[PDB]
């Protein structure tokens, strides 16, 4: 793709010196110019704009219940998945609701269903999936999980990565499994689903030298996209609907076209340790790569970078002669 | 008029009731947590080195802006800086009123 | 323009600076111990009153009279009660005013 793209911003969060625990989840907000990050001990914070200035922060679960698993976004605020609960907060911070249940034991992933953003389904390494009304903050119904799920992405179907290198294609209305796709031999490391494509990284600890590809429109697997440095993470481009960006474990990135795979653009992200997280902004004009040393690297064109379609400023707090203060008495 | 005095008494009536123990809305993940943080913002200020800032001007100004429900945003933070909210006096006034009404009904 | 009675407004604000402050001046749970603990129960007495059935008694008349007696430090006694309902404390507004003054002065230093 473009050529003037570079690392625009690098931050280290949590800050060095407490401690070396990287974000466990990250996502660009589609509605606000915010990057959301989740951490161990149930901590969330957001970062604003190209400089990634810390904005708001809140907790979603007791410290003992581990890491943040995933974000989803709604007009009303940010939905955050924990291990034994689901949280929803205003972008400006305050809690809207917090849902716990006996059947929420080991949640890993969630997706919107058939009602646009009105309804979500949450799932994990557990035998039950729970459907939630986002507006009311209520569990609507509970549905058996045919397999334990680690990752969910939604396009035509709810695409659910299993623990065995397969993806279940779930109907968002009936929740039946339409088709199962064996994307990699034994495990899936990463998955994205956008605009009738599924793309995956995975292996047979040992990653495959390609990104596997599934055509959701025609319901057939496609020829894998070769990636000799071994493919660790992948995201589909939100504006170039047949383009994906792939990275190795060490930050070598290839921009590739599913329809014309041999044509590719290569960039190198100078990360000090291996990749933990990799996300693209809804605008397609930014991406983040996070490493195991807690570095968060923001990439984009130094002049055009922005996260959302409408790059709006956000709700913030607000002399020669300025003498003086009276204490309460 | 005495609106601030009445608003101060409403804060004392609303906040830190024994009946709130074990109630999720008043925890750090609950939808009334900001009402505790606003109290901290106004009345539990300290400078660097931890000396209490007892400036009465700050207190009456914040209570006045709260009563008027102005659109100005302020930064609410927990003591451990792991909770950080941006809220308007407008929203805070609505939120205190909601909490108060929970006591009336 | 706000118009307020000085001593009433200031007395309310002083209570708020003290109560549930937590740790202070190297004293852990400073707001929950000693003089400050009595003030905590006083706030409960004045502002967290409930009738039988546990319905809040929100009387402004009761609140204003109690705050007035506190500020004037009258020799009249009140009955404060621990939150677990087990312990009852008998003290005068005079004595409470002394604890009140001491606690606040510790914030001033």
């Amino acid at each position: 793709m473009d050529a003037d793209w570079d690392e625009v911003t690098r931050i280290a969060y949590p800050a060095p010196g407490t401690f070396p625990r990287p974000a466990t989840a990250v996502a660009f907000d589609p509605i606000a110019e915010l990057l959301w990050a989740g951490f161990d001990r149930g901590r969330v914070c957001s970062f604003y704009g190209r400089d990634l200035t810390r904005y708001t922060a809140f907790k979603i679960q007791p410290a003992s219940e581990g890491p943040v698993r995933q974000f989803l976004f709604h007009d009303k605020g940010v939905i955050v998945l924990g291990t034994r609960s689901v949280h929803m907060a205003m972008r400006r911070g305050p809690a809207l609701w917090n849902i716990r249940h006996e059947n929420m034991k080991d949640l890993r992933c969630m997706s919107f269903t058939s009602k646009g953003t009105q309804e979500i389904i949450v799932a994990g390494w557990q035998d039950t999936m729970l459907v939630i009304d986002v507006l009311k903050g209520d569990i609507i119904k509970q549905i058996p999980a045919q397999h334990h799920y680690s990752i969910m992405k939604k396009s035509r179907y709810i695409c659910a990565a299993t623990k065995t290198g397969s993806v279940d294609l779930i109907d968002p209305l009936s929740f039946k499994i339409v088709r199962s796709w064996q994307a990699h031999a034994s495990y899936i490391n990463d998955m994205d689903a956008q605009n009738d494509f599924i793309v995956t990284c995975g292996g047979s600890y040992m990653l495959d030298p390609y990104v596997n590809v599934f055509d959701l429109k025609n319901m057939a697997s496609m020829k894998p996209m070769p990636f000799p440095p071994l493919a660790a993470h992948v995201r589909l481009h939100p504006r170039m609907l047949t383009t994906a960006i792939v990275t190795s474990q060490h930050g070598q990135m290839h921009v590739v076209d599913i329809m014309n795979p041999n044509s590719s653009t290569v960039r190198y992200a100078n990360i000090s340790s291996y990749v933990k997280l990799f996300e693209i902004a809804p605008s397609g004009e930014a991406l983040v790569i996070g490493d195991a040393d807690c570095n968060i690297h923001l990439w984009g064109s130094p002049t055009k970078i922005h996260f959302t379609d409408m790059a709006i400023p956000i709700e913030l707090p607000e002399p020669v002669l300025d003498w003086s203060e009276t204490p309460l008495s | 008029n005495g609106r601030i005095a009445r608003s101060l008494m409403k804060l004392l009536t609303i906040l830190e009731r024994g009946d709130y123990d074990g109630v999720p809305s008043w925890s750090e993940t609950g939808d009334r947590y900001q009402l505790k943080l606003f109290r901290d913002y106004v009345f539990h200020r300290v400078d660097a080195d931890g000396k209490p800032n007892l400036s009465i001007g700050h207190m009456l100004t914040c209570m006045s802006k709260l009563e008027a429900g102005v659109d100005e945003n302020i930064l609410l933070t927990s003591r451990d800086n792991e909770t950080v909210f941006v809220l308007s006096y407008r929203e805070l006034r609505q939120m205190y009123d909601r909490a108060f009404n929970e006591l009336v009904k």
